């Protein structure tokens, strides 16, 4: 199976309140496992997945020390970018980075990420090939020229096939038992009266993990993908997720309609009838 | 670039009346990350509403889950009110036991 | 490309000092200015860098609060202030420049470095003593009890240099002591005069000492 | 372990 | 990331092939640089990116290594290569240097010419009494100097200073000073410095009464 290690970085200025808020959030596959937040009472790297306790004091020190370095760097980045864009000193701005690697079971790098955003807009990213950059405007092009002078892509590539891979391997070695965790969706169908004459049945998927799921409504064999109303998957806040999907039907033959739930933690897709 | 927040208001468990539950307010899709989230009962602000840590997704937008302990009745009202720079005035979304 | 730093600084425990670094021969604003500390005990240590466009700073966690970096963009000048000085701050401080702009590189250019000495001692002139022995005869001079450095020593106003050994100074208590030896043919002393010349600029003193048997 | 970030 | 140079000093002959090791505590992926530094001067960049020779640097300088083990090579040591050498990594921040490897010319071993000197009248009138012992033009640097007063050893009150390698004849020189009070000085008659060196099993002995 493939696996990924990704970091989600965020630095937000706030002039008139002191230091920019800096954060580093860590992800194995889609599960947050580490977190640094500059605003916490004691701004250190903290575990976010039980299985990270098994890392001794040196790990957390090393990572904390590095965040503080990264924090400093970004603190400056926000000013440079202010200049690049010839912006006032007043208001608050955001830099965001996604950084990390996707590697196969054979330990080869499938994909490497290093993407940047300023104020919610693409700024610059390392291309699929890991050697060239895509800048999204004239400010980003200044960064681009500096990085080519400095040999940044090559460096990243070194980290992405080396460092990134080896830490993921360990991170998997540590909490592999836990990351398999699936919680099967418990499903029910609810009936709702409407005006006019028609009715809408709403198909629920409750208490499932991870969030990937699929809900489909079908009239006795053929699925309706144009009349279906759905909500975005949402957390219950207990660890599990929820989603529903509804459809408008004529009154009398609501039994003719079947709901289908597809989730990786289910031996068989659930097929529900009202 | 400003991005308008999207809101979902829902229970953690199936809403049975007079039975203690948790009420969520899932706030996704916003930018900047600066946001104020309120939760109201009958239009009156509930003090002590918890906030998850903030995150953002592959499209750069931020998302956050606010919640509070609540005991739903047949007839009480529950809303989430969100303040954000992308918006002219605050946004409010009422709790629908069926949505 | 050239980075010019100031000369030696003598400063007192608890006090602070500000070292300048004037840069020329390149577009100041396209680069940052790094600073490096070199001292007996830890050798070379990084410290930090400054952005000339906005004064943005990054410090080695080790030097955070001990050093402050500033920039005058217009006069192409970077300054470092080392505060609340201990004897552990006595060292040579370099400013330096990467070959390009970035966090991860080497230093292609160095300033000449500024030596900083932390001491509480007040200026004190040396006492100068002749060293006569008791075929080739060696003679000497004992330069005892001075602060600060340097002290100059010559033989016969420099006429005797080839057979001379002047030794690095050593801290007595908080004062320095050095010695200089000279070798002359034994047939020529005392027949011909052998004098030893000590100067100590700091204390405005010049001393000649004839070495008599 | 997150990379040491380059300056932009 | 600690960068370690094992040998802090190294004895060498002109024409030798010299290899200075540099050891990283983590894989630094060829992000390593080498500097040369001579007394009273700033470091001078020799090599970047592990194997890359900077413009102007002579061809006898060479670099190699991988992961976390690197070497500086000088194929035929010329006299102006006598210096101290530093390696510096830049894979991670903070940029960190090794503690340097100082080269010194080999030469045939030589015994010092030893000379003792009693305190001057001028010093004695002031209550101080320094006895001076010069040990000139010897090699290697390793030497033991004992001060003996009336037969037995004096430990307390000694200051020692060596010179750098002499440019003309590659030797070292040392000065030893035993400072006593006038009162303590006059308690004794026989003052001697003893110099044990690897050139002879017999220690060189200078004295006065």
């Amino acid at each position: 199976g493939p696996h990924s290690l990704r970091y989600f970085v965020t630095a937000v200025s706030r002039p008139g309140l002191g230091e920019p808020r800096y954060m580093e959030v860590g992800y194995v596959d889609d599960t947050e496992f580490v977190r640094f937040d500059s605003d916490a009472e004691n701004p250190r790297y903290e575990p976010r997945a039980r299985w990270m306790e098994q890392e001794g004091p040196e790990y957390w020190e090393r990572e904390t020390q590095k965040a503080k370095g990264n924090e400093q760097s970004f603190r400056v980045d926000l000013r440079t970018l202010l200049g690049y864009y010839n912006q006032s000193k007043g208001g608050s701005h955001t830099i965001q980075v996604i950084s990390g690697c996707e590697v196969g079971s054979d330990g080869r790098l499938l994909r490497g990420y290093q993407q940047y955003a300023y104020d919610g807009c693409d700024y610059i990213a390392l291309n699929e090939d890991l050697k060239t950059w895509t800048a999204a405007d004239m400010a980003a092009l200044i960064t681009k020229h500096k990085w080519e002078q400095a040999g940044e892509a090559e460096r990243l590539r070194a980290y992405l096939e080396g460092t990134c891979v080896e830490w993921l391997r360990r991170y998997l070695k540590n909490g592999n038992a836990t990351l398999l965790r699936t919680d099967s969706p418990k499903a029910h169908v609810t009936h709702h009266s409407r005006p006019e004459d028609k009715v809408t049945l709403r198909c629920w998927a409750l208490g499932f993990y991870p969030a990937d799921i699929t809900l489909t409504w079908q009239l006795n064999g053929e699925e309706l993908i144009q009349d279906m109303e759905l909500v975005e998957t949402r957390p219950a806040g207990d660890g599990t997720f929820q989603k529903w999907a509804s459809v408008v039907v004529p009154l009398g033959k609501e039994q003719y309609y079947t709901c289908h739930v597809y989730h990786q933690g289910l031996p068989e897709p659930l097929t529900l009838r009202w | 670039i400003q991005k308008t927040p999207q809101i979902q208001v829902y229970s953690r468990h199936p809403p049975e009346n007079g039975k203690p539950n948790i009420l969520n307010c899932y706030v996704t899709q916003f930018h900047p990350p600066h946001i104020e989230i309120q939760m109201l009962k009958n239009g009156k602000k509930i003090p002590k509403v918890e906030m998850s840590d903030m995150s953002f997704s592959k499209d750069w937008s931020f998302y956050i889950l606010a919640h509070t302990e609540f005991t739903p009745t047949e007839t009480d009202t529950y809303a989430c009110r969100v303040k954000h720079d992308s918006m002219a005035e605050p946004k409010t979304v009422y709790w629908d036991r069926d949505m | 490309v050239l980075l010019q730093q100031s000369g030696p600084e003598l400063v007192k425990p608890g006090a602070s000092v500000k070292i300048p670094c004037k840069a020329s021969g390149y577009t100041f604003t396209d680069y940052n200015m790094d600073w490096v500390k070199q001292s007996h005990g830890k050798s070379l240590e990084w410290i930090g860098d400054i952005n000339p466009n906005n004064g943005g700073t990054i410090y080695n966690q080790k030097f955070k609060g001990k050093a402050t970096l500033t920039v005058d963009k217009s006069s192409s000048a970077a300054y470092m202030e080392v505060r609340s000085l201990t004897s552990e701050d006595t060292a040579v401080y370099y400013c330096a420049r990467k070959p390009y702009y970035g966090n991860f590189a080497w230093f292609a250019y160095w300033g000449q470095g500024t030596l900083v000495t932390v001491s509480a001692a007040k200026t004190t002139p040396p006492s100068v003593y002749p060293l006569a022995p008791g075929s080739m005869v060696t003679l000497g001079c004992l330069v005892k009890g001075y602060f600060p450095e340097p002290v100059t020593v010559t033989w016969n106003s420099g006429s005797l240099s080839s057979g001379v050994h002047t030794f690095p100074a050593v801290l007595q208590s908080d004062l320095y002591t050095l010695s200089s030896s000279v070798t002359v043919p034994s047939s020529t002393w005392p027949s011909e005069t052998v004098t030893c010349n000590v100067a100590h600029p700091a204390s405005s003193t010049k001393v000649d000492k004839k070495i008599v048997p | 372990s997150i990379i040491n970030f380059e300056k932009l | 990331i600690q960068v370690t140079q094992s040998s802090s000093s190294f004895s060498v002959s002109l024409g030798d092939r010299v290899t200075i090791t540099c050891k990283a505590s983590e894989d630094i992926y060829n992000r390593l640089a080498w500097y040369q530094q001579k007394p009273g001067n700033a470091p001078r960049l020799l090599i970047s990116g592990a194997t890359s020779l900077e413009t102007g640097v002579p061809d006898r300088f060479s670099g190699s290594g991988s992961r976390k083990d690197y070497t500086l090579i000088i194929t035929s040591l010329q006299t102006e290569d006598v210096a101290t050498y530093y390696c510096q990594q830049y894979w991670s921040t903070p940029l960190t240097f090794g503690a340097g490897t100082k080269l010194e010319l080999k030469r045939a071993d030589a015994a010092p010419t030893v000379s003792i000197f009693p305190p001057s009248s001028e010093q004695l009138t002031s209550g101080g009494a320094s006895v001076v012992c010069f040990l000139n033009n010897f090699y290697p640097k390793d030497i033991n100097v004992k001060w003996k007063i009336d037969g037995s050893e004096r430990q307390n009150g000694v200051l020692n200073s060596w010179t750098d390698q002499d440019s003309k004849d590659s030797t070292y020189s040392m000065s030893s000073t035993l400072t006593l009070t006038k009162d303590e000085y006059e308690r004794h008659n026989s003052y001697t410095c003893e110099a044990t060196h690897k050139t002879s099993t017999s220690p060189i002995v200078k004295s006065f009464n």
